[PDB]
């Protein structure tokens, strides 16, 4: 219930700017391996709630060969965590392979809904 | 071995081993415990203060 | 019957996840496997792992709140004695 | 509150009921009862107990069946509708010493002495502070305190004022089995006696959890096992990937 | 197809609990729902055998209590199973709303079944308040009193609400006598409330502590979660079997054993512990309107958490700031629970008065604006730009 | 999709009362369903609001049963209301046993529908029986001393049941005062039995007084049989509020405002005239080992009624002679309901030995075959040979 | 939700009857007609029509045992009569 469209005005303003992302980017790193979701093999667009329907729609439009990766590193997950052990070191996800694969499909499908209800209600002039 | 032919093989023979061993546990289980908690307050019971009455 | 709305779980064989291939699962029957082979390694070594890591939310949210419970509960008992009558006067009054 | 308006902290003492396996003394009851009879039979009803609850815990049966018939109660009338009165039977209450409330407060210079079946059930302390409320009073109380006329002081109740004057004196019980009877042998002894009253299942409460706590235990370590093996297919499961032919 | 399918009542049981897919992901804090449904079952099949006893007038109130604990076979059993086996009701019902605040089961589409918890949650403190009333000790008559005179602060229809319920002037025999036949009832309307609770849950299923779906991988109920649920019905009927046999008084009040005197103050006026945060909230606020208000709004503030909760990811399991600030609450409500129980003294008004609003800073500040920077935070950390 | 039917609680009201296919051709015996619906929750509210002031002990019953009709506000309106329409439960129940022992309601695939019409029946007497011991009249203390001391002809367990069920040597005060928290209790099993018994009818529908398929017309139910329904629920407040108002003891035995008295028998004792066509058939039997297993027999003879309907037509609509002898069934059954308040006088023990082997012999030989010819005297009456 | 059995109702579209054709079902709105049009002579000439047909299911068993009671309880009080104490002491014995 954040809306990714304004979280990537506020991150973005943040990257953008040298004195802040010099401040608050070694905070979020260090924020990232404390939430331990690499641990269980999760990248995190694996974490983000599924159950509306601007991320239900983003997961239709996710490619089939990245669908299939994603639905291994959740049973990855499930199966980890039931026998309350993490996986081992040579299994994390590394810094580099946590890409964000679901924004740009969250980003168009949200901002493509914020357009319907910026159409549902026009006032047009005479 | 061949333990499971008679007792575990037959469910009908097999919860009347458990119900054949629950009779035997209420009554023996009982006393065991009876017995012993009476005997670890020997000379606090009435049964003995009774005897201190001669 | 009458329908009803759409759901996020569905039953056995229309669940509603996603399509999911390529992914294979094998388990040994329970008959088969040492139930409890593993109690020691897991209750020493395993489980000071988990306290490792969730401890210090569980420590300082409860030494934040009982330092300052001992130290009212301390400060109640100067007040009500002979020794913090005057300070007790003023701070009612 | 102030430690005076508080009541000073009864102390733990080592009490022969305490613990999980142990259970009453019988001949301290016995001897507790005799103590309630000749001191505070005077002025404490003791209205729960029946007659009866007292045959086999610390009296035989005849000797409950010549103690209430001391006492009278009121039977059904005759025949011609006047009142009258029996002894007692094995059926009945223990009786107060009072008729009505308005009595029990015009002898005691208006202070009403509170029944004591669940006297030590209904105090901050149990039977540690019933007991060292009755060997509590000091001879002189402190200094600066003003009682009031008519009231005696000891620490342990809550005020510092209370109306009951130090009542337990050295030998004045003589114990049937030749006990010494002073002022803490005594105090001892109804502090056990109004445990029993206000807990008369307290043998009995102690050793069916005996049984409930060896039973509902085994079958605690028996159900992690059957957890453990039924779930033992999930808990080793093992799942590989290898990502399908991406021409589909 | 199978019997128990095809069956008209059959395939209610083998829907809920034989073949309910749960995620196999969940842990034992997920058993707090079966525990729930045992101990409802034991406030109940001891209520009924123990109401074989019970006379309700206020002469024969209190001195039937203890014809039940004297007289009745196993009656010792029976009552200190209820009086303790409600203290166990309302510490399972505690463990399974801080699951529900803990892993984001509040969140959608759940938001209904948060609903049905919070009205499941009023009528027990409703029925745990009517039972303790019925006993009617010092602090059971003397809780009436204090309880029902606050519905005198409503304006202009005060005096005339606490009067119809009280059905006199004070806190006497047409009140105990209504306040058995009213504690009798609501456990059916808590029974029924249940069944409307297992239904809202049934269409979404059951979340799990990672916060991701769970229509992957499932397992059915029967033989994986009906002996995982056996595991803590045997726990639960073990530290229950402690409170009961070995220490019974050890939760209640001691001045609960003085017959109900309408003429006495006692010293400290105190419901029962599990009442105590909802006491210390009420005692805290200078007025009595905003007092009542306050105090059922402590209840009311859960509603807002769906609504108040940013973070884009469910549960606080991968969450470093909102697992801190959780348990900044979770031990804010035990403090909560010791100043009502404390005297109306220095520094407990004050204490009072900041873990109040520490009570409602978390619904409405600390968890909309940590599960706010949590989403930035996220987002930058691995997006490089 | 529509919100009645997108909810998950309104959607078990849209598929009950609001869209669920009637058959079009019901006539107004399908109402008698609606008010035993109505009629139980005028027994339930003005059940809770008369507890309110009824103490149970064997000394406070009849007591405050007059001080209901005395002291409290409208309290002779919720005595009058209650005592009397429980007396109107069984005559519409009496009416809805009797319109599915007509249209042939209780045959395949209703079997389920109708085990749990017995299964009502059953509680329903048993609720309306320890209601009725509950005013400790002089009709209730020797109602409950006759009926309870059947018990003691069970074969070597028979003084132990009676003296558990007595809770003492006779019925004394654990009787009455455990016959009212049972009493308290039993409706809250039969409204669980009538959601049970509305999904045994949601499965298959409702029949219709023709006894042919009725997929072909439905209509639905909402402001079609919701406002057919309105008709005879204002029609039943009427009758009950003549017998309320007008004369309101008039169905109740004038020995029950005597309080009751151990040691002095009434001149006949008989239970509310409901109870008293089984009190028939319990007092044909020589004999009081049968008696009891005759008299809990009558109600389970309904279950074989299934099985021993030979008819390839549903329903006594279109037939001749299993429709005169259903009417030679219920006027039997009126009959018995007379022989039952009469003495044990001749005749009337030849009588009341006949009119119960003609209870029995409507099942169990008449039916079979007066419906075996009736299915030969339809084929030969067509078929040319 | 699970797949429950072959019941014999269905629901709005699909209630399970036969296949109908051809069956046309004019009706016109309540708004535009008269309730109430034949309350008379439906309550003479129709409701004497079923009366007609369905009295001697209902009489002839209401015949048959009222006068069979009738015939027990004033046989019943010529026995605890005067004169019929001659005929009790041989029935009753
Ligand atoms: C006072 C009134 C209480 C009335 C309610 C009675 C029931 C209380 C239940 C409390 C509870 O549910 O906490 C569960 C807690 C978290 O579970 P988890 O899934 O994260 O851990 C997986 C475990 O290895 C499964 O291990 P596994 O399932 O293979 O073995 C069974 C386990 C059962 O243990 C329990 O049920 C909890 C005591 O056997 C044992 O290890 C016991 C050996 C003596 O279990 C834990 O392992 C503890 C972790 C820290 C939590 C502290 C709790 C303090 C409140
Ligand atoms: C509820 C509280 C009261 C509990 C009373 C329990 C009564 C005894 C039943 C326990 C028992 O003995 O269970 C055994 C049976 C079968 O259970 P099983 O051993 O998993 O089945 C294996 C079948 N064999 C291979 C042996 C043929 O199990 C059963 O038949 C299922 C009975 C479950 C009762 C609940
Ligand atoms: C009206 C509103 C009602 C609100 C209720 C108020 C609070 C009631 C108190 C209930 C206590 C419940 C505690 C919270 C239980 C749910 C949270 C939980 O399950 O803890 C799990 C947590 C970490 O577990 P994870 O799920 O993150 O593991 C995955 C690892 N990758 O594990 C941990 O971090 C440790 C868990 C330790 C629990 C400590 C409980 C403290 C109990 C209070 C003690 C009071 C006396 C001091
Ligand atoms: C073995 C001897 C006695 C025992 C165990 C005993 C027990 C008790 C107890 C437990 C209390 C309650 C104190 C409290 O509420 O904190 C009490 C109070 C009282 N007792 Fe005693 N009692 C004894 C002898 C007596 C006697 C002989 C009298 C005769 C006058 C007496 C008069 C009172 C009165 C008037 C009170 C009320 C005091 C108050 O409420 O302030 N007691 N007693
Ligand atoms: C969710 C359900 C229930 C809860 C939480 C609950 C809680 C309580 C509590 C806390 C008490 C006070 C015990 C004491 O302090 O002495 C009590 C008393 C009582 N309850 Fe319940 N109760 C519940 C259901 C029932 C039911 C269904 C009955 C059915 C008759 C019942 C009958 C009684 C009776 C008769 C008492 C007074 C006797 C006594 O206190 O032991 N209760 N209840
Ligand atoms: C008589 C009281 C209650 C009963 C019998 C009950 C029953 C259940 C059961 C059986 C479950 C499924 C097991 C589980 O998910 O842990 C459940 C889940 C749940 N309950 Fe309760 N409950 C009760 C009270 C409450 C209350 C008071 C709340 C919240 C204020 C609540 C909120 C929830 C939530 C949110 C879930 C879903 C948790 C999840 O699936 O992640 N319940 N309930
Ligand atoms: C199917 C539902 C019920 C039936 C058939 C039923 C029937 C009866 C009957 C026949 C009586 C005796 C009336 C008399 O002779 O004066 C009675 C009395 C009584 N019933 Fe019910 N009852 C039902 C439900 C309830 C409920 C739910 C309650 C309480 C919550 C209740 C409480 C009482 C009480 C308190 C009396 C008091 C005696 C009196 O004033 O008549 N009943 N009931
Ligand atoms: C509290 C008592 C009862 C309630 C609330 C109840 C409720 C209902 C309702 C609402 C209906 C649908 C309306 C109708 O078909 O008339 C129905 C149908 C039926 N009931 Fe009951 N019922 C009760 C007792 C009984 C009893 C005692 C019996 C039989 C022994 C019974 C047997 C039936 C049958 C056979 C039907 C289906 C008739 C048909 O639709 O063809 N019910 N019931
Ligand atoms: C098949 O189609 C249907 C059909 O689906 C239905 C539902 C019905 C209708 C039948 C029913 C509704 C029967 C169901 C009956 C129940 C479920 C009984 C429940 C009744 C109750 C009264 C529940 C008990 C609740 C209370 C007593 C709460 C009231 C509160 C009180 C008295 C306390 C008041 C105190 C204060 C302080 C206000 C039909 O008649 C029908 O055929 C047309
Ligand atoms: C989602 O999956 C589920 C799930 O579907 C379910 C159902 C449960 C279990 C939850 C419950 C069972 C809670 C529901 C609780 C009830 C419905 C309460 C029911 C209790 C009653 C209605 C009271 C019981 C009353 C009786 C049995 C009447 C008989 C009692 C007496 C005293 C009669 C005495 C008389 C004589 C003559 C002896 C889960 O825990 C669960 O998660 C695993
Ligand atoms: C719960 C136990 C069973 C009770 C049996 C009662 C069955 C009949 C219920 C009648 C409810 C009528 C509502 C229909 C409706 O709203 O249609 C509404 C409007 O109907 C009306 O305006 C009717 C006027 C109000 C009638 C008031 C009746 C109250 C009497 C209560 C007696 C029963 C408790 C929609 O009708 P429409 O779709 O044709 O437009
Ligand atoms: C608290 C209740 C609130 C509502 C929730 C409902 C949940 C009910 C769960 C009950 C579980 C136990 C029910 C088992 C009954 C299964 C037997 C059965 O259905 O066979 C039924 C017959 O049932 C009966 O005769 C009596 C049922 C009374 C049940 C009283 C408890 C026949 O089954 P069948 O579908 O094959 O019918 C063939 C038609 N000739
Ligand atoms: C034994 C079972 C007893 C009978 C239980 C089943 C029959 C119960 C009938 C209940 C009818 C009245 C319920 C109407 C409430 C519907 C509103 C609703 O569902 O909205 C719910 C929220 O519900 C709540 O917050 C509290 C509901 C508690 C109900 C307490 C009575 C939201 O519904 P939804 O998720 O479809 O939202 C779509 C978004 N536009
Ligand atoms: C029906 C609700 C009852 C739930 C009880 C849970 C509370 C645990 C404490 C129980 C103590 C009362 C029993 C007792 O005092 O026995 C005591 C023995 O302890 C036990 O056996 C406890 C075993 C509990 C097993 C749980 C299975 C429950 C199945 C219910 C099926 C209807 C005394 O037994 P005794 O009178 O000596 O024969």
């Amino acid at each position: 219930p954040q809306s990714f469209t304004s979280i990537a005005r506020i991150g973005d303003y943040i990257l953008k700017s040298p004195v802040l992302s010099k401040l608050c980017v070694p905070v979020a790193n260090q924020f990232i391996n404390l939430a331990g979701y690499k641990k269980l093999g999760l990248k995190f667009d694996d974490l983000i709630a599924e159950e509306n329907p601007i991320m239900q729609t983003a997961l239709r439009r996710l490619p089939e060969d990245e669908s299939y990766a994603r639905a291994y590193r959740i049973i990855r997950a499930h199966q980890t965590e039931l026998t309350h052990h993490l996986l081992p070191r040579n299994e994390w996800i590394k810094a580099q392979e946590d890409v964000p694969y679901l924004l740009p499909y969250i980003l168009e499908a949200e901002a493509a809904a914020k357009e319907k209800d910026e159409l549902d209600n026009i006032e047009v002039s005479k | 071995s061949s333990l499971y032919k008679t007792f575990f093989k037959r469910n009908a023979v097999f919860v009347g081993t458990i119900f054949a061993g629950a009779f035997v546990f209420q009554t023996v289980f009982d006393t065991a415990i009876t017995s012993w908690y009476e005997n670890h307050n020997k000379g606090k019971l009435w049964k003995d203060v009774k005897a201190r009455i001669a | 019957g009458p329908p009803s709305g759409k759901t996020y779980m569905g039953w056995w064989g229309h669940m509603g996840g996603p399509k999911q291939k390529g992914i294979t699962s094998y388990a040994v029957s329970p008959y088969a496997q040492k139930p409890l082979q593993g109690i020691f390694h897991n209750a020493v070594f395993n489980s000071f792992r988990r306290f490792k890591s969730q401890f210090l939310y569980v420590l300082i949210p409860a030494g934040i709140y009982w330092y300052w419970w001992k130290n009212g509960n301390e400060y109640n008992e100067f007040l009500y004695s002979k020794a913090g009558r005057e300070e007790l006067e003023r701070v009612n009054v | 509150m102030t430690a005076a308006e508080h009541g000073l902290h009864a102390p733990a003492y080592a009490w022969s009921h305490n613990g999980p396996f142990e259970t009453f003394d019988h001949a301290s009851i016995r001897r507790g009862y005799q103590v309630y009879r000749e001191v505070c039979a005077a002025c404490h009803s003791l209205d729960r107990v029946a007659w009866r609850t007292l045959v086999g815990v610390s009296h035989t049966n005849e000797e409950v069946r010549n103690m209430a018939e001391e006492f009278e109660y009121d039977d059904e009338p005759d025949e011609q509708g006047n009142p009258k009165k029996r002894p007692g039977k094995l059926s009945d209450y223990i009786p107060g010493p009072y008729p009505n409330e308005q009595a029990a407060r015009a002898a005691n210079q208006g202070a009403l002495p509170p029944d004591l079946s669940l006297i030590v059930k209904a105090r901050h302390g149990g039977c540690d502070y019933i007991f060292s409320l009755l060997t509590g009073y000091p001879d002189e109380p402190p200094a600066g305190v003003a009682l009031p006329p008519g009231s005696n002081y000891n620490p342990y109740f809550p005020g510092g004022s209370i109306a009951m004057a130090r009542v337990l004196f050295d030998d004045m019980v003589e114990y049937e089995d030749g006990t010494p009877a002073t002022t803490s042998q005594m105090a001892k002894d109804v502090t056990t006696f109004l445990n029993w009253c206000a807990e008369p299942e307290h043998d009995e409460r102690k050793r069916l959890g005996l049984k409930t706590v060896i039973i509902l235990s085994s079958l605690y370590l028996l159900s992690i096992w059957v957890k453990k093996f039924k779930w033992a297919g999930i808990k080793t499961r093992k799942f590989v990937f290898n990502p399908p032919k991406p021409r589909k | 197809m199978a019997f128990r399918k095809s069956n008209v009542y059959l395939s209610l049981v083998n829907s809920y609990i034989i073949d309910s897919p749960q995620p196999s992901s969940i842990n034992y804090w997920w058993n707090m729902g079966s525990l729930l449904g045992l101990c409802l079952v034991i406030q109940i099949v001891t209520g009924i055998f123990m109401a074989m006893h019970y006379s309700s007038n206020i002469e024969l109130a209190f001195s039937s209590v203890e014809h039940i604990m004297r007289d009745v076979h196993n009656g010792y059993i029976l009552r200190y199973l209820h009086a303790n086996g409600a203290s166990f009701f309302f510490m399972v019902m505690f463990m399974h709303m801080a699951k529900g605040l803990y892993y984001g089961s509040y969140r959608s589409p759940r938001v209904t079944l948060w609903n049905v918890g919070v009205i499941i949650f009023i009528l027990t403190i409703a029925t745990a308040f009517l039972g303790y009333c019925c006993v009617y000790g010092q602090m059971s008559h003397w809780g009436a009193t204090v309880i029902t005179n606050l519905f005198s602060a409503i304006p202009f229809v005060g005096n005339d609400i606490v009067s119809w319920l009280w059905g006199g002037f004070s806190v006497s025999n047409p009140t105990i006598q209504r306040f058995f036949a009213l504690h009798y009832l609501v456990p059916f309307i808590i029974a029924a409330m249940v069944i409307m609770h297992l239904m809202a849950l049934h269409i979404h299923g059951s979340s799990n502590p990672l916060g991701i779906t769970g229509n992957l991988d499932r397992i059915p109920m029967h033989s994986y979660f009906i002996f995982k649920d056996l595991v803590t019905v045997f726990l639960f009927m073990l530290i229950l079997a402690l409170f009961v046999f070995y220490s019974p008084n050890t939760l209640g009040h001691p001045d609960n054993y003085i017959p109900g005197n309408p003429l006495v103050t006692p010293a400290s006026i105190v419901p029962e512990w599990y009442l105590l945060p909802f006491y210390a909230i009420l005692r805290s606020i200078p007025d009595k309107l905003l007092g009542v208000i306050t105090m059922f709004a402590a209840i009311l503030v859960l509603l807002v958490l769906p609504f108040t909760d940013r973070s884009v990811v469910r549960g606080n399991t991968f969450k470093v700031l909102s697992k801190f600030f959780f348990f900044i609450f979770v031990f804010n409500f035990v403090l909560l629970g010791q100043i009502g129980a404390c005297h109306v003294e220095v520094p407990y008004v004050l204490m009072g008065q900041i873990a109040t609003f520490i009570y409602f800073a978390y619904f409405l500040i600390i968890v909309p604006v940590i599960s706010t920077i949590e989403n930035v935070l996220f987002y930058i950390g691995r997006v490089n730009k």
